[PDB]
C-alpha cells in the first residue's frame, strides 16, 4: 500500500501531546449540556476578584481574623509596609491574586490595592499612601514619602482609596507604605481606635506564561 | 536570579483547558502474575477520582462544576519467558467487578478493555463524560441518603468507573512482578464557579477534613 | 427609600449584587413536567434578628431548608422530592451613626465544611438549625461537629479570599442594606431539598464591632430571604 | 516515503472499536437480502409492547397463571399495591418493559398501564385506582387515596382504564394502589368473583443510555 | 445511591448495532506445540455459533431472524525459545476439516488462514453473511431430516463455519502451552421479528429445553 | 484502515534530517521577536568586512 516510515518519535509515550485518543466507549452518547451559571473560560478571571489582604500578619495574630485589620488611632512610624509583589511576599502570596501567580512561572502586569477604611462614620483624618518605585529605598519619614508618589486620602469625605502599582512582574519590588497626615478626629461619642481592610487583584490585564507546580503542597 | 523586562501580553496558558489538561500520574500498583489462585495481588483497582494526589486535587478544587473527557495512558512494565500480554478493563459506573484474576466479569462485553502486548506503544484508552447529571461535582454539600443520614459529602453523580489490570497469561515458570502507571488527563474540558484555593493540607482522600492552619506566613511586625 | 412588597409581605428598603450575573429563571418535556407555585412562597421570609456584638465571629444558614418551616415553602418541601429557587437575600444591619464595623455576606454556593477533630463525621445537626444560625468560633475546637474556626471558615480555605463568590460589604460608615439574588447554582436542573444545601449564606465580620460606653451593646442583624422562580415536579398524571 | 509516527494506543486491541476489518472472503459475494416482514430497528420498539404484569405475584401463585389475575370480589384494605419501577421491583421487573431496561443503568420516560376487567358483561362496580407521588407515602385509607391522584373507574360502563406515570427513572417511587369504591353488583346468574389483569408499556417516548449486563442470567 | 432527574432524551443506544454490536470473549482453549504426533490437543475447534455464552445467547434471542457480518479478533498468548507463529484457519460451512495438526487440509487454498507472529497487533479475520438462506435464524421450529425424523431444532441454514488454529512451527526444545481466546463480534447487524425475552436458565447448548421457572421473585402479599 | 507497508529505513535516526518535532510544551506560546539591531541572515556577510592582516608574522 502506501509507503511509509517511521521518524524518531514513533511509538513513544510523551507527556504533553494532543493526540485522537481511541474512545472506549463509542456508542454511548454523552448526558446534553444545560447552562450552569458562573462559567469560567480562563484562569486570570479570578485574578480580576478583589479579595482581602492580611496586610497585619504579625507572629500572634495569623490565625485569627485579626490579620486582615490594620489599626488606625506616633506619627512617627508609618502605619504599615510590604513588599509589592505576589510571589515570595508573605502579605500578598495567599491572596486570590498571588495564588493564581504561583502556579506560574512568568507572570508580568499591574495591581490596584483598595484601602477600605472600615471606621465609624464620624471619624476623621487623613492617611498619606506613599508608593517606592522597585529601585528606591523606602521613605523613613513623612515628609521624604511626601516629596516622591503619594495620595493624601481624607478619610472624612471618601471611605476607599484605590491604586493601581505598575511594573510588577518576575521571571526588589516596590512599596505601599501609609503615614499618619492627620490624627483621627472623632466626637465625643464614637469610638477612638478604627480599622483599615485592603484588597488587591489585577488592575486592566495581566499576562502570565510558564506553568508549574505549587510550593504550598507538600 | 535578577528583575528583568517580562514584557509580552499573553493569557492563552491562563485558558482552563490550558491548566487542567495535563497528565499526571496517579495510580501506581504492583500485580504478580502466578501464584495464589485465591489471591487479591494478581490484579489492580483504583477507582478513578479526581482526589487521588494532593497536587491534581487542588487544581480541580478551584472550580465548583467541570465536565471532562479523561484520556488515561499506562505505562506498564515488568520484573522477575514469553511476551507479555495484559489486560485493562474499564468497567462504567455500573458494572461488575471481579472479585479474583480469573472471575467471569473480565469477560463482560459491556466493560471494554484493551489487551496491550509487551514492546509496543503504550495502550491509550479513552473515556466520555459519564456522569448521570450535566457536571462532575468536586464539593457536594449533601448527603447521600435522604434525612440526614451518613456519608456527608459523597453525591453519586461525580462517579467515574473503575480500572481492573490484569495479565491475560494463564501461569508462568518464574515468578513475574509487573508494574503500571495510570497517566490521567482531563480533555474538552469547561468549568463552572470559581472557588478559592485550598489553603489548609489534605487528611483523607474522601473528605474534606482539616485541621485550622494559619493564613500567611508571619513576619516581625506590621511595617518591616 | 423603596417599599418593596411581595405577596403579603412588606419590607422597606434603602444596589443589587446578582449572583454570577445571572437572574433566576425557569427551567423552560411530557415525561417529568413541573409544577411552578408562584402563590405564595415569593413572599418575603424575615428570619429573626441577629445581635452582632463585639466577639462576634459569624454565622450561616444554609439553604434552602434553612426556610424548612416557613410557610408554604417550607411545606412544599414535604409534598415534593424536587425543586429549584432563586433566594433574593436581604441583609439590613439598622446600626446607628456612632457604630462602626464591617460584614463580608457571601453565599458560598456548595460550602462542604469539615469535621472538628478529623476522622469522622458530624451528626447532621451541626450543619444547620433550620432557622437559627450556627456561629464560628475565634479558634479552633474539637468534637463532633463543623470545624467552624474562622480564618478557614467552613470549607479549609481563607477566610479573606471568600470575595470570589457573590458577595456583598455592608461598611456601617456607609451603608446598612445589602441584596443578593443567587440563580440555583445545581449540577442538576432539579434535587431534593432536604438532601442538598444548594448555598450557604455566611455572615462574617471582618472589622469588628466598636462603640463606646454609652450606645447599645448589639447591632440587631436582619434576614430576609424571598424563593423567586421556585418550581417544583407534578404530581398529577400524564 | 510519508513520514508516519506511531501514537500511544498503536498495537493494541480495544474490545469496543470500529475499525475496518479485512475480509477474509473477498470473492465471496453475500445472499441477497429479501423483505422479511416484522423488523426490528430500536429496541425500544419492544417496550412499547402491552404485556401483562403479575401482580398476584404472591409466595405460592407466581408458577401458575394466578400470577396475572387480581382477585376482585372488606372495604378497608386495598385490592394492590406496587413500587412503580420498571427495575428492582418484583412486580414489573420481568415484563417486557421492565426486561429491555435491565439491560441499562441509565433509563428516564414515563409508563402507561391499562387495566382489563376480566369479569362478566353484567358485573357493576367502581375502582378507586390512586397514585402516589414518588416522596409521597402511600394512603393508608380509601378516603386519602380520593384526596390525593385517583380515577374513580366505572366498571359497567367502560371495561379498560389507561393511565401514564411520569417520572419514572433511576440512574423510593410511586404507588399503583386500587380501592373498592363499590363493590361488585351481580344480577343472579353471573358469577360474584371475577377478575382484572393489568399492562405495561412506554407511554410515549422512552430513554435510555447506559448498556450493561443482565442480572437475571447466572 | 439517590434518585437523581435524569433528564435527557436519547435512543442511540437502544439501536440494534448498539446493542447487539459488542466483542465478547466466547471461546478460551489451549493447544499444544510439541509430542503426540497423532492428538487432537494440538489444535483448536470451536464451531462457530451464537449459543457459546448463554450471556450473549439471550440476546440473539431476542429477535427470531438476523443476519450480520461477524468481525473476530483473537488474542493469543503463550507459556512455557524462538519467536512463535500461529495459523487461525477459517472453514467455511463447505470445507474439509483437518483430522491433526499435520493434516493436509490446512494446506487448503479455499479455506482463508492468517499467518499471525507474536509480539503484533492481535490477528483481525473477517467473515460476511455466509448463510444460504437471508437471514441466521435463531430458532428453528423443525426437523433436519424430512418426515419427522430426529435432531429437532436444527437447521442448516444458520451454520457459519468452523475455525481451525494451531501452531505452524513444527517443534521445539521444550513444551510451549498456547491459549487463544476468540473476541466474537456481530456487524452490520439486521434483526427481524421480536421475540420475548428468556426466562428459564439454559440446559444445553444446543437445545432449548428448560426446567419451569418461576414468572418474577414472590412477594407477601398483593398488597405490600 | 489504511494500508501502509514500512519501507526501508523506517524506524532508524539519521542525524541530518528534517522531521516534525513533537513539541514537548505544546500550550507554551513563546516570547514575542521584538527587532534587534544588526541581524545576520548568511554566514558570507561575515567574510566581506574587512580585518586587519597580520603580514609580519615572524617567529617572534
Amino acid at each position: 500500500g502506501v509507503p511509509v516510515l517511521n521518524t524518531p518519535g514513533s511509538n513513544q509515550f510523551l507527556t504533553s501531546d494532543d493526540y485522537q485518543s481511541p474512545s472506549a466507549m463509542p456508542q454511548f452518547d454523552e448526558t446534553p449540556e444545560m447552562h450552569i451559571p458562573g462559567e469560567v473560560r480562563n484562569l486570570m478571571e479570578i485574578a480580576e476578584v478583589d479579595s482581602v489582604v492580611p496586610v497585619n500578619n504579625v507572629t500572634g495574630k495569623t490565625k485569627s481574623m485579626d490579620a486582615y485589620q490594620i489599626p488606625v488611632g506616633d506619627k512617627t512610624k508609618p502605619i504599615f509596609s510590604f513588599q509589592m509583589d505576589p510571589g515570595y511576599s508573605s502579605v500578598l502570596k495567599r491572596t486570590l491574586l498571588g495564588e493564581m501567580l504561583n502556579y506560574y512561572a512568568h507572570w508580568s502586569g499591574s495591581v490596584k490595592l483598595t484601602f477600605l477604611f472600615c471606621g465609624s462614620a464620624m471619624a476623621t483624618g487623613k492617611l498619606l499612601i506613599s508608593y517606592s518605585p522597585p529601585g528606591a529605598s523606602v521613605p523613613t519619614s513623612r515628609k521624604d514619602a511626601m516629596l516622591g508618589t503619594h495620595i493624601v486620602w481624607d478619610i472624612g469625605l471618601q471611605s476607599s482609596c484605590v491604586l493601581c502599582v505598575p511594573w510588577i512582574s518576575q521571571s526588589s519590588a516596590g512599596y505601599i507604605t501609609c503615614w499618619y497626615q492627620t490624627n483621627i478626629v472623632v466626637p465625643p461619642g464614637a469610638p477612638t481606635s478604627c480599622d483599615v481592610l485592603c484588597f488587591a487583584s489585577a488592575c486592566n490585564d495581566f499576562s502570565v506564561r510558564l506553568l508549574r507546580d505549587t510550593p504550598f503542597m507538600a | 536570579q535578577t528583575r528583568h523586562v517580562v514584557n509580552f501580553h499573553s493569557r492563552s496558558e491562563s485558558t482552563i483547558e490550558n491548566f487542567m489538561g495535563r497528565a499526571a500520574c496517579v495510580f501506581m500498583d504492583q500485580y504478580k502474575i502466578n501464584g495464589e489462585e485465591t489471591s487479591t495481588d494478581r490484579f489492580a483497582v483504583w477507582t478513578i477520582n479526581i482526589r487521588e494526589m494532593a497536587q491534581l486535587r487542588r487544581k480541580c478544587e478551584m472550580f465548583t462544576y467541570m465536565r471532562f473527557d479523561i484520556e488515561m495512558t499506562m505505562v506498564i512494565t515488568s520484573c522477575q519467558m514469553p511476551v507479555l500480554t495484559h489486560q485493562i478493563m474499564y468497567v462504567p459506573p455500573g458494572g461488575p467487578i471481579p472479585a479474583k484474576v480469573d472471575g467471569y466479569e473480565w469477560q463482560t462485553s459491556t466493560n471494554p478493555s484493551v489487551f496491550w502486548t509487551e514492546g509496543n506503544a503504550p495502550p491509550r484508552i479513552s473515556i466520555p463524560f459519564i456522569s448521570v447529571g450535566n457536571a462532575y461535582s468536586s464539593f457536594y454539600d449533601g448527603w447521600s441518603h435522604f434525612t440526614q443520614d451518613g456519608t456527608y459529602g459523597y453525591t453519586t453523580l461525580n462517579a467515574m468507573g473503575k480500572l481492573y489490570i490484569r495479565h491475560v497469561n494463564r501461569s508462568s515458570p518464574h515468578q513475574i512482578t509487573s508494574t503500571i502507571r495510570v497517566y490521567f488527563k482531563p480533555k474538552h474540558i469547561k468549568a463552572w464557579v470559581p472557588r478559592p484555593p485550598r489553603l489548609c493540607p489534605y487528611i483523607n482522600k474522601r473528605d474534606v477534613n482539616f485541621v485550622v492552619t494559619e493564613i500567611t506566613d508571619s513576619r516581625t511586625s506590621i511595617t518591616d | 427609600v423603596r417599599s418593596m412588597t411581595l405577596g403579603n409581605s412588606t419590607i422597606t428598603t434603602q444596589n443589587v449584587v446578582v449572583g454570577y450575573g445571572e437572574w433566576p429563571s425557569y427551567l423552560s418535556t411530557a415525561e417529568d413536567q413541573p409544577t411552578q407555585p408562584d402563590v405564595a412562597t415569593c413572599r418575603f421570609y424575615t428570619l429573626e434578628s441577629v445581635q452582632w456584638e463585639k466577639t462576634s465571629p459569624g454565622w450561616w444558614w444554609k439553604f434552602p431548608e434553612a426556610l424548612k418551616n416557613m410557610g408554604l415553602f417550607g411545606q412544599n418541601m414535604h409534598y415534593h422530592y424536587l425543586g429549584r429557587a432563586g433566594y433574593t437575600i436581604h441583609v439590613q444591619c439598622n446600626a446607628s451613626k456612632f457604630h462602626q464595623g464591617c460584614l463580608l455576606v457571601v453565599c458560598v454556593p456548595e460550602a462542604e465544611m469539615g469535621c472538628a477533630d478529623t476522622d469522622t463525621t458530624f451528626p447532621a445537626t451541626e450543619l444547620t438549625t433550620e432557622d437559627t444560625p450556627h456561629v464560628f468560633t475565634s479558634d479552633s475546637i474539637t468534637g463532633k461537629k463543623v470545624q467552624a474556626a474562622v480564618c478557614n471558615a467552613g470549607m479549609g480555605v481563607g477566610v479573606g479570599n471568600l470575595t470570589i463568590f457573590p458577595h456583598q460589604w455592608i461598611n456601617l460608615r456607609t451603608n446598612n442594606s445589602a441584596t443578593i439574588v443567587i440563580p440555583y447554582i445545581n449540577s442538576v436542573p432539579m434535587d431534593n431539598m432536604f438532601r442538598h444545601y444548594n448555598f450557604t449564606l455566611m455572615i462574617i465580620p471582618f472589622a469588628p464591632l466598636n462603640f463606646t460606653d454609652g450606645a447599645t451593646a448589639y447591632v440587631p442583624i436582619t434576614v430576609t430571604i424571598a424563593p423567586m422562580y421556585a418550581e417544583y415536579n407534578g404530581l398529577r398524571l400524564a
